[PDB]
């Protein structure tokens, strides 16, 4: 059965080393989440750092691709840098190109080209991650745009990602079936970090320090990383309420 | 060692009244001394007529480019080509040498089968469509030609008139050019019948 | 076993089986021993025919004035190795007007057995190679082997029943390390190291191959009668 | 490195089948019925938008594409697949015709030029064939409405009505009874809808519902005005809005 | 070539004569020399006829397939950023002088593009032979805060500069008006001050004046 | 072309005229010779308007690309990049380059490039036709660790004389402040510098 | 099965199994160590002496990158040279066209891309080594270890080889023990007698030390080797531990 | 590596045939049958479209028979895709010659060269072979009619009467009991729409599961036409010879 | 090189090629056959550069008799006479050109016609009752013009071909030392021995 190392059809039509792949975007054990603002677009993962020997400043799975989009990855790291750094590359040469920053959406579908590619030509393997892009677009306004190895993409009102992925969903859901609307209906972007923050615990059931989280936001015209005391000012405001 | 006016030569089209005329002179030359005398510069391609100005190899070599390219447009298509996408077909050939060009003047002239519409159109050596209502002239008496057509032609001239007009155009024009003459050929061209004369002119 | 098919498969252990392959050729390899002391740098060979009416298959090659080495395993993979090497050493002097560190030759030789054990199509060299010079400091030798390790020694020896020589080169390391401004003393310490791998057969006048360099004297190679001096 | 697969991943079996080009058929029939249907003055493309989670934005998810403005594109099969296969459609247009003849190329010839990259996965190297079967509807001068279904083989076959994916062999039959050479767009776009509601479980409206026409030019669509000849697309993309109208009659 | 550029209130406008020349001689009287990239972004063009065609129906192709591929309206800076670029590549070669303008998402534009590859940024500019003549007018008339209709009248203006003091240009006056929020809208000839006068003669010619050795049908059927 | 940037006490300016010409015909009056190719790094431009734009514009690639990996590059590493593309294609280049930039560890920091392709590091630095008729001035006037107001003063003047006298030079004088403070952008119109 | 005969194809797990048979290669390999300090980073190893005819001092196993960077690594030696090799080509083209020497942490993924690209393709061999690496740029010290599926990380110390987890254990006392910090000349010590307990693991054949380091104040911000009195000092001390 | 995953589509069985060549006949044996009948006065192309359904556009369709150049024709048999991409190369190759040599080519020479393309794919590349048989219907003026056939293999043979794809051993029987040397085309119209009667896998031939053409010099004149048969006119021609 | 004519006469096509050779200020040979046999019934004569001419003629002659081997016959004379100006057109933008001047005479079987083609390095090809390259033809045209009939006998043709190399011997500058005459006609090419 050599229809399963590479990617060729099976006989029920099926690519089994995309679906593996697949199962490779888990192999971290994180869950990530994705949320809209008014102003923004606000993106936070989980930040597992078990070895006390590492320093915990290099372990990121978030990724500042351009100016304007940030990109978190849901996958081994190895893969993550992979995508990471084409992303940036091409992000850099539609700007050179074109004369314009290149727009979240547009970025997702030329990764998600190139993923496509793998799941067709058998020389190249899939990368094993899920890449999730964010962005204030300045004409469609915040954005989330989600890429996985068998080359889909779609834009999103909100989203999660991880081994714990669906309870996260189905939280954000009724959240949105609540409120009517298809966003965080919140001025600043602080108290959409402290939203997204909020609900993750719920949905996960767990408490977090202030090392236990990763946060990426997304304004207009940048995109940054917050730090550990930039979390943990956001964890005393929710405690204090 | 001018590539466009070695070989000599001249080509005019007309627009009438629901019909057009393209004509052409018969010499071919190689500086001063005249070769040919049975030299057609006037080809067609379905009902799609192409005349070409200037060095008679390029003249030659064009001339069975296009009928490869309509023959292969044809089987694909089922259809022939009209005057204005062959019109599009000589620019795109044409800019495709846009370094190493063509020496030649070509001139499209023919009636659109669908509409019914006369066209005629002309290029410089490298693609540049020249859209004319009423004439285009091309050739090493150009200048004759536009002198000639300029003050001769009047709009919606019927075919036996238009024949008249074109003739009379051409032949003086190739009077006043050394390298063109020796002979001449009108083409007359309506919706559904093509007649083609021979003219008696000078053959010095 | 499933994973010896080619050289860019690891066995589940971690192993390379066609590298181990080429290793296995060398053990194949009729003995070659190398030794040294401060001053001068010796090569012997014991050479094998393939009847008595053919030639000795020659083990040593030079590569410069001032460096060379002998094989073990496969000849031709020898040639190509050594003509590498000889490239090498005469780019060296071409362009930086330098005679080819030693230790260099040994990390340009690594370098080109290891492009040939992470590539599909290839196959390792099969062949072990100890290479002798006098450079900028002092004598040297090195012993290179196929999986692209290379390692500097006082002494050692490859092919079939190396352990042998090995074995007693280890035990002399403290008195041939000092036989300095001595030639024939040094390779009489290595015709003495390569008989401790004969078996039935002993050294003849066409079957022993030595080789020397040092601090004045150029590599230089002595078969046929030149050898009879020390059997 | 390199590609070294130079050979191909598609071949002969001893009974005569392409493995990879049925199996291929097999990921298409898996997918989402598409359905196109020509009336005597317009053609009509439709297929169900299955989305993948409600918090995805079903909108951003363009599953009929505009391949030139009186040329439009559906598919039954794998997502990713159709996506490529549009980019380089669109593109093969201007670069073997449009940038040649000044003037976008009649729907057969596009569609011969789909087939032809279609056909090449199926013998080329290293490659698979496209897990999708297209619906490709359009209009020129000379060859008027026009309907093709392409497949992952390259073969291409001209219709006036069907249908591809999961409920086809159904929707096929549906289409056969209710089919006429008279009918007019309108009546066209009717049968679409009644057709797709029995393959359709869950919602049925205008946003879980892609439909697009070839129809009458729009001059409004151009986005600009002064050349007579330029008169816009007969391409158009029904609203959500648009949808629920019909829905209410139907 | 002569031709202008002029921006508004709410948009931007362009302008070109209609003559095309071969040395002395006037090859076309009544040529295009605006051209539609997209929609909404359009070109003026002087310099060599053909490069100023093939070089704006190229960029315009990919800008079609890229407004495609992006699911955006183009805007006038790709445009702009293309045709440098490919104009740097060919050293000059490519003879094209462009002025480049149009309305997207960002707002309006307007852009002037050397056969070298520079490009300049204005309210107002001309290109082109009659160029002096054209922006001696619009020195002299411009102003900030133009509205539509004095724009039109202002860029024509210039190309009438032209028409009349350049031996370059003549014949007609097209224009383009490129507004936010509207469509495009292109006036082929919206000014025709050259029309020829009435001739003097009919030079209509008795039938039989011309002497015929052969007559013969041609066939065109297949 | 007449061009220069002038290190000071909180950073540096980067000032021009802005002509651009074809013989003796002004083809811009209102030419922008400051340009960006990173938030705290501009350059001046000279030469061939294309080849400086397209040089420029390449720059700018090349350093938002060093940016996405490495994060801010310095000064001396933006003029690097000038460098290697004018060094390379020296053959086919027409353009003198002044870099300027502001770091926070190194302060303000002027590059000159020329048509060779050579860097030369310097306090203040001139180019372009113009500069010819102010090495004199430049020279006498110029003092290290000058203030804000000191600094804008130098520069106008300068560009004043060499608008004054050189032909290919003239129209407003530009100037970009680069500080800690942010970027600042200046503009000086005839009726105030030709009656300096 | 047979997921685990080719490069870059996925098992159903959703791993690389040819990459964790590297991996055990790795394993297979002797110890080395990484420890940051103050104002800088000190690289140690073991060298397995199979005989009294190896040369001492003289089969040099850490390896220098520019001036500033210093590489040590287990497992298949060749690979880990090949590695280096790369290394300097990324590191001399970064200078070539940035001026400023290489920092670490984008050295660190220039080997890490490298690395990782050698799992994307079933026609290379993954790299049977993992690389310990690290020196002293404009932002500080900074220490890495990057293995076969070219993950890596930023470490206060790292170990890998036979010995890695007798020598991960010492590692983590360290950190404990000083939380403010550890000095260049003091991690020489530790380094020394770290590589002399995870030579527990490996005490058949006795062993040659070697450390190198890089520091602000010590070395200049440049990669030098620990010789002679530095050296013996550092051998002494690890002596006295063990006893 | 990629060794594994290699069908090796270009060698030898034990017994010395191509693997690959008889598994694509094997393919074209299931395709619907192609029948050529050479006249002294012209050529017929007959072909049975593959199992139709009724919501097929019959007239705007081309499947089976397909134009060269105007002197040249082919019935196709196999896979559609692979035919078209043969078939656009023969077009091009017709049209190099003609540019050349200002001739239209000779039919064997087209032939020659589609078929030894054929062949190339058999011996290298490692690409799986076209799953196409052409039947070849042409004139020239130096053999006058001729009929061809190429297969898979790229080898091709002459022929008064022959048919490719499904029962071939049937319909050439047929073919060869009632063809004779003096037939006119009228009588080889009825002959090879007689064989394809009897041949069908289908209940009864119908007009809308054909596809018809002519070769004549029934033009005007020592001059050939090419009449690719419209639906109507191939339903009355089966009602003409009595089919239905 | 220099002098090559052709006349197309009823039943026939004659050529007639000088036989000098001159490099410098040496006639080198006065015995040069400027032709080859291009097939059965069609000659090629030849005029132009030194090397290319012979290079390009007996390439030509390779590339048609590999053609006659291949189908087992003849190509027309027209059809020669296109490949051949074919090759000449790609020629002229070539890297270096081949500038050679051709005459193509050939009797076409099928049609029972003597056909004459003259094409110059260029590509330029035309049909003639009578041709020539180089200076010769600023002579021998006019004079031709004059005495030419189309339904002349071979016989009549040597006459006019006499009365062109008399006239090129009293005017000319150069001693060609006379020329070869060739016929094709029908039974294929044979040489004139006494001329
Ligand atoms: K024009
Ligand atoms: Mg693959
Ligand atoms: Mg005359
Ligand atoms: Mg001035
Ligand atoms: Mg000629």
């Amino acid at each position: 059965g050599y229809d399963r190392h590479i990617t060729i059809f099976s006989p029920e039509g099926r690519l089994y080393q995309v679906e593996y792949a697949f199962k490779a975007t888990n192999q971290t054990n994180i869950n990530s989440l994705a949320v809209r603002g008014k102003d923004c677009t606000v993106v936070i993962s989980q930040k597992k750092v078990p070895d006390k020997l590492l320093d915990p400043t290099t372990v990121s799975y978030i990724f500042c691709i351009s100016r304007t989009i940030g990109m978190v990855v849901n996958g081994p790291i190895p893969d993550a840098r992979n995508a990471a750094l084409r992303a940036k590359a091409e992000a850099a040469e539609f700007r050179y190109k074109y004369g314009y920053d290149m727009p979240c959406d547009v970025l997702a579908k030329r990764m998600a080209n190139l993923s496509q590619i793998y799941t067709q030509r058998a020389y190249m393997r899939p990368l094993g991650v899920i890449l999730t892009f964010v962005s204030v677009d300045e004409e469609l306004g915040p954005s989330i745009y989600k890429t996985d190895p068998a080359g889909y993409y779609v834009g999103y009102k909100a989203t999660a990602t991880g081994p714990k992925q669906q309870e996260i969903t189905t939280n954000l859901e009724n959240h949105f079936k609540k409120s009517k609307i298809d966003h965080i209906n919140e001025e600043s972007w602080e108290k959409v970090v402290e939203f997204a923050i909020t609900h993750m615990i719920d949905a996960l059931g767990t408490e977090f320090s202030k090392n236990d989280l990763e946060v990426g936001v997304a304004t207009k015209d940048k995109f940054f990383t917050l730090s550990a005391e930039n979390i943990e000012e956001r964890l005393v405001a929710i405690a204090e309420q | 060692s001018d590539p466009s006016s070695i070989n000599g030569g001249i080509v005019v089209a007309m627009t009438g009244k629901d019909c057009v005329a393209i004509a052409c002179d018969l010499r071919l030359g190689s500086q001063s001394l005249g070769v040919s005398n049975k030299f057609e510069k006037i080809f067609h391609y379905g009902h799609v007529f192409l005349g070409i100005t200037g060095l008679a190899t390029d003249v030659t070599t064009l001339n069975e480019m296009f009928r490869y390219k309509t023959n292969l447009y044809k089987l694909k298509e089922e259809r022939a080509i009209e005057p204005e996408t062959f019109t599009q077909l000589v620019s795109s050939s044409l800019y495709e040498r846009r370094f190493g060009p063509y020496f030649v003047g070509p001139v499209v002239a023919g009636i659109n089968s669908k509409s019914g519409k006369p066209f005629i159109a002309g290029f410089d050596l490298i693609g540049c469509i020249d859209e004319a209502k009423d004439f285009i002239v091309s050739g090493t008496a150009s200048d004759q030609l536009f002198g000639m057509c300029e003050s001769l032609y009047e709009p919606n001239l019927e075919p036996e008139d238009l024949f008249e007009t074109i003739s009379q155009a051409l032949l003086n024009a190739a009077d006043r050019d050394a390298l063109s003459g020796w002979g001449a050929v009108v083409y007359i061209i309506k919706k559904d019948e093509v007649v083609k004369r021979y003219l008696k002119m000078r053959q010095d | 076993n499933n994973y010896d098919g080619d050289t860019v498969t690891f066995s589940p252990t971690g192993r390379l089986f066609q590298v181990e392959y080429a290793l296995e050729a060398i053990k194949q390899g009729s003995v070659t021993v190398g030794l040294r002391s401060n001053t001068h740098a010796v090569l012997v060979a014991l050479k094998r025919n393939a009847d008595e009416l053919s030639s000795y298959q020659k083990k040593i090659i030079k590569c410069d004035e001032h460096m060379g080495l002998s094989l073990a395993g496969l000849a031709p993979d020898a040639r190509v190795l050594s003509n590498y090497l000889r490239q090498q050493c005469n780019y060296s002097s071409l362009v930086f007007n330098r005679k080819l560190a030693v230790e260099r030759a040994g990390h340009l030789l690594c370098d080109k057995a290891q492009k040939n054990t992470q590539s599909y199509g290839g196959r390792p060299y099969g062949v072990g190679l100890l290479i002798i010079g006098y450079d900028k400091s002092g004598a040297h030798l090195l012993e290179f082997q196929p999986s692209g390790n290379v390692t500097e020694l006082y002494g050692t020896a490859i092919g079939a029943r190396s352990q042998g020589a090995k074995t007693y080169l280890e035990r002399t390391l403290d008195t041939f390390i000092k036989i300095d401004g001595n030639p024939d003393e040094l390779i009489k310490a290595g015709v003495e190291a390569i008989s401790q791998s004969l078996r039935d057969e002993s050294l003849t006048v066409d079957n022993l191959s030595i080789a020397i360099v040092g601090k004045d004297t150029p590599f230089t190679i002595y078969d046929g009668e030149a050898v009879a001096k020390y059997i | 490195m390199t590609d070294r697969y130079s050979f191909s991943l598609t071949t002969f079996s001893p009974s005569g089948k392409l493995g990879q080009i049925d199996y291929a058929l097999t990921a298409v029939k898996q997918g989402v019925t598409s359905l196109g249907i020509k009336a005597t003055n317009g053609v009509v493309i439709a297929t169900e938008k299955k989305s993948s989670s409600p918090l995805a934005m079903s909108e951003t998810l363009s599953k009929v594409s505009l391949l030139t403005p009186d040329i439009g594109a559906v598919y039954s099969g794998m997502g990713p697949d159709y996506r490529v296969l549009v980019d380089k459609s669109r593109k093969v247009a201007h670069t073997s015709y449009k940038r040649i003849y000044g003037e976008y190329p009649p729907t057969k010839l596009l569609v011969s030029e789909v087939a032809k990259i279609m056909q090449e996965a199926t013998q080329s190297g290293g490659v698979r064939p496209f897990g999708v079967s297209l619906l490709i509807a359009g209009h020129d001068e000379f060859n008027g409405f026009s309907l093709y279904q392409v497949d992952p083989s390259g073969s291409y076959f001209p219709w006036k009505a069907t249908a591809i994916g999961k409920g086809s062999v159904a929707a096929k039959t549906f289409l056969e009874k209710r089919w006429n050479d008279e009918l007019e767009l309108e009546d066209a776009i009717h049968i679409a809808l009644l057709t797709l509601k029995e393959s359709v479980e869950g919602e049925f409206n205008g946003d879980t519902i892609e439909l697009a026409i070839i129809g009458d030019e729009n001059p409004d669509l151009l986005g600009y005005t002064g050349i007579p000849t330029d008169k816009g697309p007969r391409f158009r993309k029904l609203t959500s809005q648009e949808i629920n109208d019909r829905l209410e009659a139907l | 070539t002569t031709i202008v550029g002029v921006k508004f209130n709410n948009g931007v406008v362009i302008a070109a004569d209609t003559r095309s020349t071969q040395g002395p001689i006037v090859a076309d009287k009544n040529c295009a020399k605006l051209h539609r990239i997209s929609p909404k972004i359009w070109c003026a063009g002087a310099g060599t006829a053909a490069d100023t065609e093939a070089v704006t129906q190229l960029i315009g192709s990919n800008i079609e397939l890229h407004s495609l591929y992006t699911s955006r309206e183009p805007r006038v800076v790709s445009a702009l950023q293309m045709l440098k670029q490919h104009l740097f590549k060919y050293q000059g070669h490519i003879g094209a002088y462009l002025i480049v303008a149009g309305v997207d998402p960002t707002g309006s534009h307007l852009f002037s593009i050397d056969a070298h590859g520079s490009t300049d940024v204005g309210y107002y500019l001309s290109l082109g032979s009659g160029s002096l003549a054209a922006m001696a007018v619009l020195e002299s008339h411009w102003k900030q805060d133009l509205t539509k209709e004095e724009a039109i009248k202002l860029a024509s203006d210039a190309i009438q500069a032209g028409i009349w003091n350049d031996l370059g240009s003549g014949s007609n006056v097209d224009v383009c008006v490129m507004e936010i929020g509207k469509d495009a809208e292109y006036l082929r000839n919206y000014l025709t001050p050259n029309v020829r006068e009435e001739k003097q003669k009919s030079y209509k010619f008795p039938r039989g004046t011309t002497a015929v050795l052969k007559e013969s049908i041609v066939n065109i059927c297949d | 072309t007449s061009i220069m940037a002038v290190t000071f006490k909180d950073g540096v300016i980067l000032g021009a005229d802005s002509r651009t010409t074809t013989g003796a015909y002004i083809a811009n009056r209102v030419t922008d010779k400051l340009t960006r190719v990173h938030d705290k790094i501009w350059c001046c431009r000279s030469g061939s308007a294309a080849d400086t734009q397209a040089i420029a514009d390449i720059v700018q690639y090349h350093l938002e690309l060093y940016t996405s990996q490495y994060g801010t590059p310095s000064t001396e590493t933006a003029a690097s990049v000038f460098k290697e593309l004018c060094y390379e294609n020296k053959d086919n280049l027409t353009a003198g380059i002044i870099v300027a930039g502001y770091d926070d560890k190194n302060k303000g920091e002027v590059y000159t490039i020329p048509l060779g392709g050579s860097v030369h590091k310097l306090p203040y630095a001139i180019a372009g036709s113009g500069s010819t008729f102010i090495y004199g001035y430049c020279d006498k006037n110029f003092r290290e660790n000058m203030s804000k107001e000191e600094t804008v003063d130098f520069i106008k003047h300068s560009l004043s004389q060499a608008i004054k006298w050189d032909g290919s030079s003239g129209g407003v004088i530009r100037m970009v402040v680069l500080t800690a403070a942010g970027v600042e952008r200046l503009i000086f119109y005839p009726d105030e510098y030709e009656q300096l | 099965t047979g997921y685990d005969l080719s490069n870059s194809v996925f098992s159903p797990d959703g791993r690389n199994f040819q990459v964790e048979y590297a991996v055990k290669a790795v394993e297979n390999g002797t110890t080395s160590i990484g420890i940051k300090c103050n104002d800088g980073v000190v690289f140690a190893v073991e060298k397995l002496i199979t005989s009294k005819l190896l040369v001492p001092q003289k089969n040099v196993k850490i390896q220098v990158v520019d001036r500033h960077i210093g590489c040590v690594y287990s497992g298949l030696i060749p690979d880990g040279r090949h590695l280096v090799n790369r290394g300097r080509e990324e590191a001399a083209s970064f200078k070539k066209l940035y001026k400023t020497p290489i920092p670490i942490p984008a050295f660190a993924d220039r080997l890490g891309q490298y690395v990782q690209a050698h799992t994307l393709y079933n026609s290379v061999r993954p790299f049977g080594v993992s690389t310990i690496f690290g020196g002293v740029d404009k932002n500080g010290a900074h220490l890495y270890m990057l293995e076969p599926s070219g993950s890596y990380w930023g470490y206060k110390g790292a170990a890998t080889g036979k010995g890695r987890q007798s020598a991960k254990a010492e590692l983590e006392k360290l950190v404990d023990h000083h939380p403010e910090g550890l000095s260049a000349r003091e991690a020489v010590k530790q380094a020394a007698k770290i590589i002399y307990l995870a030579h527990e693991d490996n005490k058949e054949k006795d062993f040659e030390l070697e450390i190198s380091w890089c520091s602000l104040s010590e070395t200049n911000g440049l990669h030098k080797f620990v010789k002679g009195d530095l050296l013996q000092e550092a051998i002494d001390f690890a002596q006295k531990e063990i006893n | 590596g990629s060794r594994r995953y290699d069908s090796r589509t270009t060698i030898f069985s034990p017994e010395g045939r191509l693997y690959q060549v008889e598994y694509a006949l094997e393919s074209i044996s299931h395709a619907g049958t192609a029948i050529g009948i050479m006249a002294s006065d012209g050529i017929v192309l007959a072909a049975e479209r593959k199992v139709t359904s009724t919501l097929l556009e019959q007239d705007t369709s081309t499947e089976k028979l397909y134009k060269l150049n105007d002197k040249i024709a082919v019935a196709v048999a196999g896979l559609t895709a692979d035919a078209e991409i043969l078939i656009n190369t023969a077009r091009i190759h017709a049209q190099n010659y003609l540019k050349t040599y200002n001739e239209d080519i000779p039919v064997e020479i087209l032939v020659r060269r589609l078929s030894d393309i054929k062949q190339g794919y058999t011996q290298h590349g490692g690409l799986r072979p076209f799953g196409v048989s052409f039947i070849y219907a042409g004139y020239d003026d130096r053999y006058g009619y001729q009929l061809y056939t190429s297969n898979p293999s790229g080898n091709y043979t002459g022929w008064k009467a022959i048919s490719v794809g499904a029962n071939t051993s049937a319909a050439q029987t047929l073919l060869q009991m009632d063809y004779k040397d003096d037939m006119k085309v009228d009588d080889a119209i009825e002959l090879a729409l007689k064989t394809l009667s009897k041949t069908t896998d289908s209940s009864a031939l119908t007009y809308d599961r054909l596809e018809f053409a002519t070769i004549r010099k029934g033009a005007n004149d020592g001059e050939v036409y090419q009449k690719i048969f419209k639906p109507q006119e191939i339903k009355d021609i089966l009602v003409k010879t009595g089919i239905t | 090189m220099d002098i090559i004519l052709g006349i197309r006469v009823q039943d026939s096509v004659i050529l007639a090629s000088s036989k000098a050779v001159t490099r410098g200020i040496s006639v080198l040979k006065d015995s040069d056959d400027k032709t080859r046999q291009l097939s059965p019934h069609t000659l090629m004569s030849f005029a132009g550069e030194a090397g290319d001419t012979v290079q390009f003629a007996e390439y030509i002659q390779a590339n048609i008799q590999l053609y006659s081997i291949r189908e087992d016959y003849e190509l027309s004379p027209q059809a020669v006479s296109s490949f051949v100006r074919q090759e000449l057109a790609k020629s002229i933008r070539s890297r270096r050109p081949y500038q050679v001047n051709v005459l193509i005479g050939g009797y076409d079987k099928k049609k029972n016609k003597p056909e004459l083609y003259q094409i110059d390095y260029l590509g330029t090809k035309v049909e003639l009752p009578y041709g020539a390259h180089g200076y010769s033809g600023f002579y021998t045209f006019s004079l031709l013009d004059h005495h030419y009939r189309p339904d002349m006998t071979t016989e009549e043709g040597l006459d006019l071909l006499k009365l062109c190399v008399q006239e090129l011997e009293k005017r000319m500058p150069m001693d060609f030392k006379g020329v070869i005459v060739k016929i094709v006609d029908k039974d294929g090419i044979r040489q004139v021995d006494d001329f």
